RNA sequence: CGCGGGGUGGAGCAGCCGGUAGCUCGUCGGGCUCAUAACCCGAAGGUCGUCGGUUCAAAUCCGGCCCCCGCAACCA
RNA sequence: GGCCGCAAGGUUAAAACUCAAAUGAAUUGACGGGGGCCCGCACAAGCGGUGGAGCAUGUGGUUUAAUUCGAUAACGCGAAGAACCUUACCUGGUCUUGACAUCCACGGAAGUUUUCAGAGAUGAGAAUGUGCCUUCGGGAACCGUGAGACAGGUGCUGCAUGGCUGUCGUCAGCUCGUGUUGUGAAAUGUUGGGUUAAGUCCCGCAACGAGCGCAACCCUUAUCCUUUGUUGCCAGCGGUCCGGCCGGGAACUCAAAGGAGACUGCCAGUGAUAAACUGGAGGAAGGUGGGGAUGACGUCAAGUCAUCAUGCCCUUACGACCAGGGCUACACACGUGCUACAAUGGCGCAUACAAAGAGAAGCGACCUCGCGAGAGCAAGCGGACCUCAUAAAGUGCGUCGUAGUCCGGAUUGGAGUCUGCAACUCGACUCCAUGAAGUCGGAAUCGCUAGUAAUCGUGGAUCAGAAUGCCACGGUGAAUACGU
């Protein structure tokens, strides 16, 4: 907004692992206000997610979150008379978040039948480097890329 | 549509009700349609007496009614004549024993109702509105309003294209919930149209 | 409202007041299942006989004060626009602007 | 009469081998638009003048007829 | 026409005809694809929608005998509820001082009961009564008849009006008095330096003051204390049918009534020796704490003559009564909603936690019957007591396994329940069957910054019956705000 900036909310850490980074991706994940489904959900995936690549499971969500991290989003200036997309650094609180939400994105996406066993799959793509966060991902550095011109 | 009515705004606070009872959901609109006809007939009958606010207050089966008038001599009559006569009608309307009493109103130029009420009269005996409302305006701060405002509106002067005219002096806050701000409002029938008179007092404020 | 509409809502109520003994007795007779077929018959028959303004549900509530039939509170007896001056003007006890 | 162009979606300009069946403005539809002209999306309008035949592809190659053009020649 | 010029053209220079202006400077506004400063879900950042589907609902149109009239910041709007009524419209059947009032004249006490014809309105019959008072020419309530004076009109004008309402906009503005400046329209105040949510506050300054508004006073919500404890409560005591139910207790919740509390008051820094700002301490709450009410001068000849009132037209009809029909029509277009398209889900069984309301021609327990809507019986209760009244999402266990499906429920058939004189046109709800379209929606387009959106139920008004609308209540409960 215009006038002032405003203090972030308190968040709470979740009840089973003590994080909020995961309570924060419950949160993203939650639809119509169904918390608890959705944690629930989130559990889920992380458990199947803990089996499969060992690790424990906040570190194992924690390393594929890292893998859909962007070091450089875009913004569109549009200065001139045609539009030009600009490159910025994209600071941590949002960077973390945005992966979060593309990974969030791909799980709705994916052809599999629970969402939880979609999550967990979308998890371990990104631990892999393979998926659909992960190519978003890719394309957005590539835009900034394509547009580091400009600065 | 823009005001909120000033009386009503402010009955909670400064301002009190004029009929003041209790009734349960099944007499109340029977008691509301009695005091609407008895206030009716009221004000058909003393409309040469200067009657300001007529206060309503019915316990135990029995209606008792307060009637505020500049001039008590003529709306009483001789004494206990005329205000006997009134009551009996009185009961009529209601279906109960009445009981009238007459409060005299001290300074008749700082009651509003009272002010627009002859404002109205001014109007229909063919006076300049303009010099009326001065006149109302002029007696009001002599007799040490705090402040005033009148407003008359539409036909001016029998005028084709109707417009509102308004004349204030001292203060009168609106806004300001405390303040003792008498409104009331009035219609002149002239022949070429009505003519609304608005008017507010302000008294001044209460501290509590 | 017009004065005719108002009249003819006053001969309804008077209506309602005269046959309201009858009518409701009828009902009962045609409602009880233990009772003749005939005279159940003849009581549906007896009820339509009767005049259609003793009905209750014929009388539509008006403002006591303009008869419009639109707009109209129980409690009050009055049409809104009328309800809303009245409280303004301090003659209905007790209502005041709510705000919470 | 003879000889060169050919004959279409409300008008017009439609990719040498017959299998592609249009594009402009137009009318409707809806939001853009301070307004319409709009930009943009989609939708109704054929016979391919006609009569036939070579062939599953035909209006699309040929035989005749009706017109539009253009021809240049003629006229006691 | 002359003179000049190679020419282009120059120079000299009319008239008719035509308008009541044309112009100059400055003034107040408005506007600018001028400039500066600032703000708002204005964009950006996000979340969920609308636009596609079916249905609900309003509007346009068309149709109709009529599809009542209005609204067009109109279009779930007036209408907080059209079967009859409502109703204003159409079709017929009827009435004409009249359905509604006042006034006399004079016939009858009002009224009460019942009969046939009629769709009904109405048009004809049989039973009772004579009350308050009379140098008796009779009266006040309530029917009857005729005369007129009048009644009546939801008929026209919102561009004759009042009142009420929307709107820019809860935007921070809009003015006045006196003084001064200018021939004057006007200006100044009200601009300028800072600051603020704020013409908020300070400082300056030909201004000095004042008013209406920006704030405060009011309601509500967040903490505490005192008072009072039933129909509300159960900490510690005894008893127990393990139910606050009964002795009791007044603690706690809660209930109202009255007080306390928040003021940049305290601390540090920045600031012009300031107004303020930035942070922190305490505190339940922090910088207007959250929300509401509150809407300046004015604007739109904005809306409403169909709420009401109010300054031409109809008066054996543009008035009144009635029955039936219509306002619910349907090639189509738009608005606002609901339900969906599924697995963050559907279905089944178990099971937990609300708030706020309503209730006497009313809410209706328990028990019995009905697959069910409901029916019967029938307590408790004008209600912190009784009833509406099981909250639902949730949680646990099972099942279905991505299908036009155990998704979705439209549509239609049958049979029925309740309300109501009456459910054909045209009510709601139930049961059994039937099982459309629809797999996240083109161009575009809306809402929202927190207990908000999203989602889940609950209640209320109008109301016989008839909500997916409106107005309320709690449950769960996000994302994002770099910035201009």
């Amino acid at each position: 907004p215009r006038r002032r900036v405003i203090g972030q909310r308190k968040i709470l850490p979740d009840p089973k692992f003590g994080s909020e980074l995961l309570a924060k991706f419950v949160n993203i994940l939650m639809v119509d206000g169904k918390k608890s489904t959705a944690e629930s959900i989130v559990y889920s995936a992380l458990e199947t997610l803990a089996q499969r690549s060992g690790k424990s499971e906040l570190e194992a969500f924690e390393v594929a979150l890292e893998n859909v991290r962007p070091t450089v989003e875009v913004k569109s200036r549009r200065v001139g008379g045609s539009t030009y997309q600009v490159p910025v650094e994209v600071r941590p609180v949002r960077r973390n978040a945005l992966a979060m939400r593309w990974i969030v994105e791909a799980a709705r996406k994916r052809g599999d039948k629970s969402m939880a066993l979609r999550l967990a799959n979308e998890l371990s793509d990104a631990a892999e480097n393979k998926g659909t966060a992960v190519k978003k991902r890719e394309d957005v550095h590539r835009m900034a890329e394509a547009n580091k011109a400009f600065a | 549509g823009q005001k909120v009515h000033p009386n009503g705004i402010r009955l909670g606070i400064v301002k009190p009700w004029n009929s003041t009872w209790f009734a349960n959901t099944k007499e109340f609109a029977d008691n509301l349609d009695s005091d609407f006809k008895v206030r009716q007939y009221l004000t058909k009958e003393l409309a040469k007496a200067s009657v300001s606010r007529i206060v309503i207050e019915r316990p135990a089966k029995s209606i008792r009614v307060t009637i505020h008038t500049a001039r008590p001599g003529i709306v009483i009559g001789k004494k206990g004549e005329d205000v006997e006569k009134l009551r009996k009608v009185v009961a009529d309307i209601a279906g109960v024993p009445a009981q009238i009493n007459i409060a005299e109103v001290r300074k008749p130029e700082l009651d509003a109702k009272l002010v627009a009420d002859s404002i109205t009269s001014q109007l229909e005996r063919r006076v300049m509105f303009r010099r009326a409302m001065k006149r109302a305006v002029q007696n009001a701060m002599r007799l040490g309003a705090k402040g005033i405002k009148v407003e008359v509106s539409g036909r001016l002067g029998g005028a084709e294209i109707a417009r509102t005219e308004w004349y204030r002096e001292g203060r009168v806050p609106l806004h300001t919930l405390r303040a003792d701000i008498d409104y009331n409002t009035s219609e002149a029938h002239t022949t070429y149209g009505v003519i609304g008179v608005k008017v507010w007092i302000f008294k001044g404020e209460i501290l509590g | 409202a017009k004065q005719s509409m108002k009249a003819r809502e006053v001969k309804r109520v008077a209506l309602a007041d005269k046959y309201f003994a009858k009518r409701a007795e009828l009902k009962a007779i045609i409602s009880d299942v233990n009772a003749s077929d005939e005279d159940r018959w003849n009581a549906v028959l007896k009820l339509q006989t009767l005049p259609r303004d003793s009905s209750p549900s014929r009388q539509r509530n008006r403002c006591r004060q303009t008869g419009r039939p639109h707009g109209f509170l129980r409690k009050f007896g009055l049409s809104r626009i009328k309800v809303r001056e009245a409280a303004m003007r301090g003659e209905i006890p007790g209502l005041k602007k709510a705000s919470w």
